[PDB]
């Protein structure tokens, strides 16, 4: 994976969880990033995009920012729905094409 | 703003990920290609029951750089002639 996400966490119901993910200049530092989220069972959907604008459905309790090679997933008040792989996406200028994060997991507890 | 512009590029990762996935089942082995074998297994697990000459002819239809396996790229053109 081009891109680097923090590793997979466990966290309890109500409590704030950010994921985090590091890329380069050529990628996050010169392009938008959009977060996927993939339920048990379930396809890939959008999450959110632009760095920061929620997909539509998407619960607003999820929270998104980019700055130089990083950006940030905030989940708010977490619940048990929101137990999934999380991915980061973003267009490479230096590739030419999408590159993406290896996957962070939450489990609530 | 470019706001449809922007939703659409969003979508298009999305897809672009989903295929990844996709490629993944495909590609059992984790090496990076599709063999005969692993398209044969996909292809059985649907109804069919090509033979193997079938398999390596369906990857020589997409098969770019002609060593004999489907890499992501040639993937994303085999999925673009079905869909
Ligand atoms: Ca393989
Ligand atoms: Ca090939």
């Amino acid at each position: 994976p081009v891109l680097t996400q923090s590793p997979s966490v466990s966290a309890a119901p109500r409590q704030r969880v950010t994921i985090s993910v590091s890329g380069s200049n050529s990628n996050i530092g010169s392009n938008t990033v959009n977060w996927i989220q993939q339920l048990p069972g379930r396809a890939p959907e959008l999450l959110m995009y632009d760095d920061d604008l929620l997909a539509p459905g998407v619960s607003d309790r999820f929270s998104g920012s980019r700055s130089g090679t990083s950006a940030s997933l905030t989940i708010s008040g977490l619940q048990s729905e929101d137990e999934a792989d999380y991915y980061a996406a973003t267009w490479d200028d230096s590739l030419n094409g999408w590159v993406f994060g290896g996957g962070t997991k939450v489990t609530v507890l | 703003g470019s706001h449809m512009e922007k939703l659409m590029k969003a979508f298009e990762s999305l897809q672009i990920f989903q295929f990844k996935e996709a490629f993944s089942l495909f590609d059992k082995d984790g090496d990076g290609t599709i063999t005969t074998k692993e398209l044969g297994t996909v292809m059985r697990s649907l109804g069919q029951n090509p033979t193997e000459a079938e398999l390596q002819d369906m990857i020589n239809e997409v098969d770019a750089d002609g060593n004999g396996t489907i890499d992501f790229p040639e993937f994303l053109t085999m999925m673009a002639r079905k869909m």
